RNA sequence: AUGAUGUCAUACUUAUCCUGUCCCUUUU
């Protein structure tokens, strides 16, 4: 309910304050009139004509009428009581209509018709008018099928600096302001807002408010990328527009009399100040701060160092003493707030002051010591905030004396309700007990009894930061007073009843057995543990990771003390193996995934004998995100026993993994290509030539996975199966594809062309694919440039040879075709390039950059990167001279595009390798008023 | 304020090299010094045509 | 990169920050893009690693596991002594993936 | 224009240029305001201030053609007061 | 899928030649990476259906009453 | 004082910051001196190049190292 | 869908004179953008070869005229004895008829 | 009337060589050709 | 931070209800053996006797008192009532909790610790 | 060997707290050094300090006593030079003796402290401050000495003395090709070769806090 | 006979990408 005044909110320098002095007045007349004694008030002619917008009249009808409309409200009680009634005759029977009038133009809803009402009609062909009734092309991007979302898009951003930003934000600002906004929709404008944004510079200037009014919304938000996406548009508008375009504009929003437009306004103040930086804008705020008018200014100013605070962060660090020097005064105001949003942000401050700028909150110190004495309430806790975050950053000495004072108050302002409260005091207790200059034992009396009274309660772990930075305080404790003690507390409520809680203490225990290690624990407790812990993982509501890695983490911990513990474990793992069918299996198979190498090298070989075959035999479950898990495990048992010892031996096992690669999803797909990856590379000679083809040619269509990982394990097994077989039939069987699926992975074939031709040597492959260029059809062509490509780019120093080899196909194909030819080719020059240097074969080097040269222009981005790293692999091949040689004349050519291009390339030559150009700098005579000649090289000894 | 052909032929000591479009730059002292050069190689001839050097 | 040609880099002061990995960008270059030949690790800046920005990946953005490291056609080539090559912006990327 | 002299601000008054300014500000905006106050505060807090950016911020926030006139009454009475030796204006001498 | 796709576009090439031998067009030409290419209207085909429906736009039959009145002055 | 001249920045693209890149509209004589200023960093800076430079001239080192200093502002009279 | 572009109908053409006219599922599987009955209703719509796609003339539309008002409905009927049968030129040369009388 | 296959070509454009026997061109490219032609070259040998 | 209390507590709520908590671990046995909750957020012109009516609808309240401030009236906004068991201070906390009455909203919660005068935030 | 390469010159502070690094022009570059938990030496994250359009003739870390580290270096500003085609910029323009301090506590770089000399410098001499001896630096010039320390210490100048009835050509200036310094728990002295080889034996009087005069004699040849 | 702008399909490239969330807006 607090938001929703953004639906009050009318669009759009002196006259603008003027105007809130008069606004103000009216909230003192009427609220005054109260005293003395909403939107519903009566209204008047001017404030009638300021609502519709143009082309209306108010022409009545006749003088019987009107008396009707005044004598209505009368006779609303009065005709309403009388004789009244409707009626229906049935008698035999022209429906006119519109939808959208066009082509096509993708459907509106029944409201957006107001807003595209213009559309309708169908009046066409006779100036801005015409560019209105053209820029309902927004309507497209609102609604429609996603390519004319795209199309029209772009032709929209094409057309800024055509339309100007007046009409479209006059068109827009509504749309975005609409009650009934999507998620998508908001997102979309937002995105056209931005492309039109990185056009429009100093057109924007009379609208920057106008937009801000709306944007400001986005900062304050339940998603997240929401805000990212508005500290973006705000960062591209501030930017975009002038300083004093940002800082003139938004002045009399910081009195406002709603505090939203002064909160959402600080936190844009925040935005600009990381666009355009702060020295720049700190006189205004250091002006603000000092304003005596009255307090909300204050507040708002000081709320703007705080989110100024926060979004900047570490960044601070130069500006820190004098923003510090801004806010001091605040502290001891009369007014309360401004003393607790001081404190505050003095507390954002020293978070984003790194162990550092200590002495620049010097001189604030002393009034919030004093303060900690005095206060009641939420200010008190504030005040507990900033001490709190900067206690780190004094001296140990001092910050005995003064940390021994805080731990008073600090103890009896556990018990406090307030949930504010209890967040402060919390982190708190992390940073001060957390403290290297403090002892042991004070903590584990004074402390730890009350921590665990009070903290720990259902109300804290049902909420989420209480939850998370109460973990973290706990794991600080147990970082000072040792382990047994913490945990030994909190063992006896893994058992207790809500799941949240049990997750919570879970969580707690595997980050403290993380980092202490599980050698401080003795025997009992552990039995209590282990039990605690199967006990709490064998009542499992949904499926998470916290129980799970908590469990690895325990017993990894715990080491070969666990032994004796084993067979409760995988009793309940078999058991639990059954139980729950698509809940459970899956958990419990990667239970023993994660507790694999303990249950190796403690050498309990009746359990791996279980584990193989019981899981051995799940292979034929048709649920796919079991039967992942299940893989998994086994990959994981495959890493402890070896390959020989496997108690299903891989005669077994591997051809009865070979049918399930129809699965297509990766989570049986991932699993599987990653085990038949592991066995495939490692013991290879189990398995029979014949079942290895047969994986291959079902390898060939994995390719079609939307997962990259999948990919990735797939090319490097068909390298592994390329090494237990042999090249030439292997890089036939990718020759077969001829790239006609687009779609998810075609190049990747081409990757394994690469890494088979690593995997035993090019040496031999090379023929074959030089000959499969001959092939006419163009798109497997340029995939085996792409081969050539990656294969440089692996074989790396081995190119000393081929290089030859490969030259005169280059010519072939860098001799265009169609651009997709130079493009990749010029790539194969570029991974050559960098791979053969210094090795002195620079001259077919040359050759090549012959044919490379002439590409240098086009507008399609990918060819003109592609020859820029083209370009640059042949300057460190080559050497500098010969480049510059040719990109010498194309410098000062007439033309513009010459120039751009070749100033572009003289400035890619020129960074890198700028010591080594003196010498090749040609000779140039000097004119009238300057000396182009350096004669120093022209001493002759 | 652009000077004609003949001129900046019969002022530059090598007039093989001078072209039509060379006297539409910004410096045609600088352009015509350094495209006399030693080992210096000349722009493609795909500057004043309409195929883009593929068609 | 490949991945998105849009994207700017931080090339902020290189500091004594080792960078990091995320596992669904592991093995990946940063300036390259590539998976074979790592010669030198990527060295992050003093700003782009503080607090909750230390241990975050520098392409992916996302929980780092394993430190990065630069190709070495990018280290022959010069382009790893450039500044620290942080993703700072995210723009046509992971954005209208949200919503579907 | 006059806004390309060097001056500097540590060898003249700042209690006699804020009467001066306030009626400036008062006869530019109209009213008065916390922001143009604190905005010449903080133009005339460093040792050496810049005319130019000075300029900027005033053309940002009055209208410009008011904001120049400003910024010439401001950079004549700054030289007066950084040319006499005792640094003052010429409009404290009198009162 | 991919492999019916191989088929179809197989398929496609084939009826697609078998209406250029009986129609008897001496423009289609073949290019080297499985394109179209016209002769006549010296333009590239993307598809089979692109060298296929030049016969509408730009129409190079006509454009050859010149080459006809050069090589023969009778009509 | 109205200028209308405020070089800030537009949508955080170009803004030169290296120093002898050069630009496609540079004039001849400001990329003469920016390769005379190259010229003389890298006598300064090789130390075989400055002993072979000092050992043909009847100069010291220092003294021709302050004059490669002192020429490098103006070293060919600014275009 | 049915967006019928010129490239999809000369392959249409090429299906229907190559394969045959019985057989909508053989022409159905070299055009991947439509189903059998929707290259069926193609091919009896716009890609026949003895629609009448041009030259309306009086004697048709005095035969619309008199047909119309003794059937209302069933246009589909009408289509192949008034000589269009293009299932969808009768309609609109019905609407042409009644926004040209209308003023 | 092809009047934009003219304007793209360079038709209707004013060109004038004098060394080929002060003849005009219909455009610069055509301007260009003019000047190194058989005809200027005939004439620049008659020139001397 | 003034309203964000009842936030708080609602957002615990939803959790424990979106989270499948039994009725063992839905936030109650923190906060058992105990029916004194913890009322902030009141108006100043509510009475105790308007108070005690509309905090009957549970159960009748065993001790009522309301915080004493201003020697005029005794109104600070804040309230403490027990009521007869702790399943009505439980359906009070979880539907009286974050509700509105007469203007401005209060909030409901339990505190479980003892009988303080000064133990709400104004 | 490049201008925008740092490698030319190299100071370092005389408390072993810090190096700088920079280029002939437009480049500079001070590393952090601090000793580990295991005495190893660490280096830290470097300092950009670059400038444009400023040539460094030499560079030279001033004695602090454990203080702030400044590293002051002879910079001369030639971007008024290249503008200007009636070379009125490019005379009178002479060198600026520029003291950038390292802030340890910001852990930034920034010029404190920068003052124009007379006359252009060939090599500076860093003179031992804090403890022992007062702080400052001696600027070798042609044909002069001056010794100029940062803050309220008067700039002391010394021409360089000659030979009696020289040979050589008197359009000629004088300058030194090196120089040695020799720092005792007592007091300290400094040894310079003029551009004849003539080494002199430097001395400097001082008061309490500042330098009163550079007394030079020559010690051999 | 190129080229021009233009509504509109069609292929191709980017090893493009499919579990992303409020772990931070807590504003009277």
């Amino acid at each position: 309910e607090y938001k929703k005044h953004r639906r009050t909110m009318i669009i759009s320098a002196e006259t603008p304050r003027t105007d809130r002095g008069g606004d103000s007045i009216g909230e003192t007349p009427t609220p005054g009139a109260s005293k003395r004694k909403e939107r519903n008030r009566p209204l008047s002619d001017e404030e009638l004509d300021a609502m519709f917008p143009e082309g209306y009249k108010v022409l009545p009808p006749p003088a019987g009428y009107v008396p009707i409309r005044t004598p209505a409200r009368k006779l609303t009680a009065t005709p309403t009581p009388l004789g009244g009634m409707t009626g229906f005759h049935m008698q035999t029977e022209m429906k006119s209509v519109n939808d959208q009038p066009s082509g096509n133009l993708p459907f509106l809803k029944p409201d957006d018709i107001q807003y595209f009402d213009k559309l309708l009609v169908d009046v066409d062909e006779s100036e801005e008018q015409k560019e209105r009734k053209i820029m309902k092309l927004l309507l497209k991007i609102k609604n429609g099928t996603p390519p004319m979302r795209k199309a029209a898009l772009r032709q929209i951003t094409d057309k800024a600096r055509e339309f100007g930003a007046g009409p479209l934000f006059n068109q827009i600002l509504p749309l975005l302001m609409s009650p009934t906004l999507e998620d998508q929709e908001r997102h979309l404008l937002v995105k056209v807002i931005d492309r039109i944004l990185y056009k429009l510079d100093d057109l924007v200037r009379p609208y920057v408010h106008k937009i801000l009014v709306v944007i400001e919304p986005l900062l304050i938000d339940e998603d997240y990328y929401a805000r990212v996406e508005g500290r973006e548009i705000i960062s591209n508008l501030a930017k975009a527009a002038g300083l004093a375009t940002m800082i003139s504009t938004m002045r009399p929003d910081i009195d406002n009399m709603d505090e939203y437009v002064r909160n959402t306004t600080a936190r844009a103040f925040a935005v600009v100040a990381s666009a355009l930086g702060i020295p720049s804008l700190l006189p205004f705020l250091k002006a603000v701060c000092k304003s005596k008018k009255s307090w909300q200014a204050r507040h708002t100013g000081i709320k703007i160092v705080q989110q100024i605070a926060i979004l900047m962060g570490c960044a601070i660090l130069p500006h820190l003493r004098s923003l510090v020097e801004i806010i001091e005064h605040g502290l001891v105001d009369e007014q309360q707030k401004v003393r607790t949003i001081s404190a505050l942000a003095i507390a954002a401050l020293a978070e984003a002051a790194t162990p550092y700028g200590i002495e620049s909150f010097d001189s604030v110190l002393k009034p919030l010591w004093k303060g900690i004495r005095q206060h009641r309430g939420k200010g008190l806790a504030a005040f507990l905030k900033a001490i709190g975050y900067l206690i780190p950053l004094m001296d140990a000495e001092y910050a005995n004396y003064y940390t021994r004072e805080v731990m008073l108050i600090l103890i009896r302002e556990f018990q406090s309700p307030d949930e504010e409260m209890k967040k402060i005091v919390l982190k708190v207790v992390k940073q001060c007990c957390g403290t290297d200059g403090v002892e042991a034992n004070y903590i584990k009396t004074e402390i730890l009894p009350p921590f665990f009274k009070h903290f720990w309660q259902h109300r804290m772990a049902l909420d989420r930061r209480n939850y998370r930075q109460l973990v973290d305080t706990t794991v600080e404790l147990a970082n000072k007073v040792g382990a047994a003690e913490i945990i030994s507390r909190i063992v006896d409520d893994l058992k207790d009843e809500a799941e949240q809680y049990r997750k919570m203490v879970m969580e707690t225990i595997e980050k403290i057995m993380g980092n202490l290690g599980a050698a401080d624990i003795d025997h009992k407790l552990e039995e209590q543990l282990i039990d605690g812990i199967l006990y709490a993982f064998q009542e499992q509501t949904t499926e998470d990771s916290v129980m799970l890695n908590g469990f690895g983490t325990v017993v990894n911990a715990l080491g070969k003390r666990v032994k004796p513990y084993l067979p409760q474990i995988c009793g309940t793992v078999l058991w639990r193996l059954n139980n729950k069918s698509a809940k459970v299996r899956q958990q419990a198979a990667d239970l023993i995934s994660r507790t694999a190498v303990v249950m190796k090298t403690c050498q309990e070989e009746k359990l791996m004998g279980h584990l193989g075959v019981v899981l051995y035999e799940y292979l034929g479950e048709e649920y796919p995100e079991v039967l992942g898990s299940i893989l998994g495990a086994l990959k994981a048992i495959v890493n402890v026993i070896g390959m020989h010892k496997m108690t299903p031996p891989i005669k077994d096992l591997l051809p009865r993994l070979t049918p399930i690669l129809k699965n297509r999803h990766e989570k049986v797909q991932e699993n599987c290509i990653d085990l038949v990856g592991r066995i495939a590379d490692r013991g290879a000679e189990y398995v029979s030539a014949r079942e290895w083809m047969r994986i291959c040619f079902e390898l060939l269509e994995l390719l079609k996975a939307h997962k990259k990982a999948i990919r990735r394990a797939t090319v490097n097994t068909f390298g592994y199966i390329a090494k237990a077989i042999g090249p030439h039939d292997v890089l036939a069987t990718l020759l077969n594809n001829l790239k006609v699926q687009e779609r998810q992975n075609r190049v990747c074939t081409t990757v394994a062309i690469a890494i088979v031709a690593e995997t035993c040597s090019p040496f031999t492959v090379l023929p074959a694919l030089m000959n499969e260029y001959r092939v006419p059809e163009l798109n497997v062509q340029n995939g085996v440039l792409k081969s050539l490509s990656f294969l440089f780019e692996y074989i790396g120093e081995m190119g000393k040879d081929y290089i030859y080899a490969v030259t005169p196909l280059l010519e072939d194909a860098l001799m265009d075709r169609d651009l997709v030819h130079r493009q990749t080719a010029s790539a194969v020059v570029q991974h050559m390039s960098l791979g053969v240097y210094g090795f002195g074969c620079e001259d077919s080097l040359n050759h090549l950059l012959n044919y490379v040269w002439p590409n240098v222009f086009e507008t399609s981005p990918h060819v003109i990167q592609a020859v820029m790293g083209a370009l640059e692999g042949l300057r460190v091949a080559i050497g500098p001279c010969r480049m510059l040689q040719y990109c010498l004349q194309g410098l000062f050519h007439p033309a513009r595009k010459v120039r751009d291009v070749y100033w572009k390339i003289y400035n890619s030559i020129y960074i890198g390798s700028q010591d080594a150009l003196i010498a090749h700098y040609p000779r140039i005579y000097n004119d009238d008023k300057n000396t182009y000649i350096r004669y120093e090289l022209d001493y002759i000894l | 304020n652009r000077f004609t052909v003949a001129e900046l032929k019969q002022l530059v000591a090598r007039p093989d090299v001078v072209e039509m479009h060379d006297v539409t730059a910004q410096d045609p002292k600088l352009l015509v010094h350094l495209k006399a050069t030693r080992n210096s190689v000349p722009v493609p001839r795909h500057w004043c045509f309409k195929r883009k050097y593929l068609q | 990169a490949k991945h998105h040609p849009d994207l700017i880099f931080c090339r902020k002061q290189a500091g004594v920050a080792i960078g990091r990995l995320c596992e669904k960008c592991d093995g990946k270059c940063v300036i390259c893009d590539s998976y074979v030949r790592p010669c030198t690790l990527v060295r992050i800046c003093d700003e782009c690693n503080y607090g909750s920005y230390q241990g975050r990946c520098v392409i992916c953005g996302g929980p780092g596991v394993s430190d990065a490291y630069y190709c070495k056609e990018c280290t022959i080539q010069e382009k790893d002594r450039d500044g620290c090559p942080k993703i700072v912006n995210l723009g046509s990327s992971k954005t209208d993936l949200f919503y579907e | 224009e006059c806004l390309e002299k060097k001056v500097d601000m540590s060898k003249v008054n700042l209690e006699v240029i804020k009467p001066w300014i306030t009626k400036r500000v008062t006869e530019i905006l109209g009213f008065e305001d916390d922001v143009v106050i604190e905005f010449i505060f903080n133009q005339l807090e460093v040792k050496n201030p810049d005319s130019k950016m000075m300029q900027i911020n005033l053309t940002g926030f009055l209208n410009g053609k008011n904001a120049r006139e400003f910024m010439g009454e401001l950079w004549p009475l700054l030289l007066s007061a950084q040319e006499n030796i005792a640094g003052i204006p010429s409009a404290f001498l009198e009162l | 899928s991919s492999e019916s796709n191989r088929d179809r576009r197989e398929r496609l090439r084939q009826l697609a030649l078998e209406t250029i031998d009986i129609n008897k067009d001496p423009y289609f030409m073949k290019n080297h990476l499985g394109s179209y290419e016209c002769k006549l209207c010296l333009t590239l085909h993307n598809n089979e259906g692109s060298y296929l429906a030049h016969t509408q736009g730009k129409k190079h039959q006509t454009n050859l009453a010149r080459r006809a009145a050069k090589e023969a002055k009778e009509a | 004082m109205t200028d209308r001249y405020t070089i800030h920045s537009q949508l955080e693209h170009l803004q030169s910051k290296y120093i002898g890149t050069g630009h496609a509209d540079t004039t001849k004589w400001e990329w003469l001196v920016n390769q005379h200023r190259d010229s003389y960093c890298s006598y300064m800076g090789h130390f075989d190049l400055l002993n072979y430079f000092a050992i043909a001239e009847n100069e010291s080192k220092a003294r021709v190292r302050f004059n490669l200093m002192e020429k490098m502002l103006q070293p060919c009279g600014p275009p | 869908g049915g967006v019928w572009r010129n490239t999809e109908d000369e392959i249409l053409k090429a299906a229907v004179m190559k394969y045959g006219k019985n057989q909508w599922s053989r022409i159905a599987s070299l055009l991947h953008r439509k189903s059998a009955k929707q290259c069926k209703a193609r091919w009896y719509e716009w890609l026949d070869p003895s629609i009448k796609k041009t030259e309306w003339s009086r004697e048709e539309e005095e035969k619309l005229l008199h047909l119309a008002k003794l059937m209302p409905t069933q246009w589909r009927t009408i289509a192949p004895i008034i000589g269009r049968t293009a299932a969808q030129c009768l309609e609109h040369y019905e609407f042409l008829l009644d926004k040209a009388a209308q003023r | 009337i092809p009047y934009w296959l003219y304007k793209l070509h360079g038709l209707n454009i004013n060109y004038n060589c004098e060394i080929c026997g002060n003849y005009t061109y219909r455009g610069p490219k055509a301007f260009q050709r003019h000047f190194a032609e058989w005809r200027h070259a005939h004439g620049m040998r008659c020139l001397g | 931070n003034p309203l964000t209390k009842v936030k708080l507590i609602n957002e615990l709520n939803e959790r424990e209800v979106q989270l499948g908590v039994a009725d063992k671990v839905s936030w109650h046995s923190e906060y058992k053996d105990s029916a004194w909750i913890f009322l902030g957020g009141l108006p100043y012109e509510l009475t105790e006797g308007d108070i005690i009516c509309v905090f009957s609808q549970y159960g009748e309240i065993v001790n009522i008192n309301l915080v004493r401030d201003k020697k005029t009236g005794k109104s600070k906004g804040f309230c403490f009532l027990c009521y007869e068991d702790q399943r009505s201070t439980i359906l009070a906390v979880d539907n009286f909790n974050g509700i509105k009455i007469k203007g401005r909203t209060i909030r409901v919660d339990h505190v479980s610790n003892y009988r303080a005068p000064k133990d709400s935030e104004e | 060997c490049r201008r925008i390469v740092p490698g030319q010159f190299l100071a370092v502070d005389p408390k072993g707290r810090a190096v700088m690094i920079s280029a002939i022009e437009k480049q500079k570059l001070v590393y952090i050094l601090n000793r580990d938990a295991a005495a190893r030496l660490t280096i830290s994250s470097p300092l950009e300090a670059h400038k444009a359009n400023t040539l460094v003739y030499h560079v030279v870390g001033v004695d602090v006593g454990f203080e702030n580290p400044m590293f002051a270096c002879l910079e001369m500003d030639y971007e008024e030079a290249d503008n200007d085609p009636t070379g009125e910029a490019a005379a009178n323009t002479q060198q600026t003796l520029t003291f950038y301090e390292l802030d340890l506590g910001l852990n930034h770089v920034v010029r404190k402290y920068s003052e124009p000399l007379e006359e252009h410098g060939n090599f500076l001499i860093t003179v031992p401050g804090g403890s022992d001896g007062p702080s400052g630096v001696l600027i070798c010039s042609e044909n002069y000495i001056t010794y100029k320390n940062f803050g309220d210490q008067p700039d002391i100048r010394c021409p360089i003395p000659r030979r009696r009835n020289d040979l050589d050509d008197p359009e000629r200036g004088m300058i030194f090709v090196c120089s040695a310094t020799h720092k005792t728990k007592s007091m300290f002295f400094f040894l310079a070769q003029t551009e004849q080889g003539d080494i002199f034996k430097i001395t400097l009087e001082t008061d309490e806090d500042m330098v009163t005069e550079i007394r030079l004699k020559y010690f051999d040849t």
